[PDB]
């Protein structure tokens, strides 16, 4: 979950690009 | 790096996939 | 000079479907 | 597609709510 | 539907009235 | 109030249409 | 390209009055 | 108008200050 | 006359400043 | 430090000024 | 129609950034 | 410079993080 990683947590810019198509 | 969330969170998925778009899924 | 372009369009869509989520892919 | 259209011409939320999961 | 405040709320009222126009009374 | 609808509460995008002009 | 257009617009106005409030009316 | 002013040419705060209520 | 953080204040600097130009120095 | 100046207390238009180039 | 103008030049840079802090001077 | 090569052109995020101090 993005939410728990960046939102409740904090995460990286090669983290965010998990969620990328 | 950063602590990001709701509006500012999408903005910053726009900018770091840009064509390759992406999904937000906040449920799951 | 328009409306919903770039970043625009997925702060619009965050709007209209928020805990729902959504998906964006241009063309 | 609804991304060029929302920026080369009109779109409204309706529209938009088709991308929501 | 939404938690919107300050600028967010003001985009968010933006976007749904748009030619509209919109009044921002946070006061009353 | 819109402050107290959808700032201290949650509101709908049709209760941010009674403070359109 | 240019400046306060659409949505900054009002961002700048939220900037400016603030708790007073605004109106945002355009012709 | 302000509005058209502040997209179609220069704009300062100064002037956005008179549509403050 | 105002509360900002982030990428709210940066956004304000920038409205403030505009061709002037700012540094965002937050840790000092 | 602007932080303690505008995000952690309350600032003016004039105080952001302090940090233009 | 372009991409990091303004606004949303130094929204980047702040994600970029973030507590690091950054510079911003136009031309 | 950077601020007018991202409006007027390409630019990564990459070349945005020489601006970080
Ligand atoms: C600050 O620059 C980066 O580390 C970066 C990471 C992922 C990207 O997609 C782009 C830039
Ligand atoms: C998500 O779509 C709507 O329900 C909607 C409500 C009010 C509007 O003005 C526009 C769209
Ligand atoms: C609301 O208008 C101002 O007081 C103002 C202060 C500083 C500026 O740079 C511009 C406007
Ligand atoms: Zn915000
Ligand atoms: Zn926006
Ligand atoms: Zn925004
Ligand atoms: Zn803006
Ligand atoms: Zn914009
Ligand atoms: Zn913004
Ligand atoms: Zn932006
Ligand atoms: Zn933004």
């Amino acid at each position: 979950g993005i939410v728990e990683q960046c939102c409740t947590s904090i995460c990286s810019l090669y983290q965010l690009e998990n969620y990328c198509n | 790096n950063q602590h990001l969330c709701g509006s500012h969170l999408v903005e910053a998925l726009y900018l770091v996939c840009g064509e390759r778009g992406f999904f937000y899924t906040p449920k799951t």
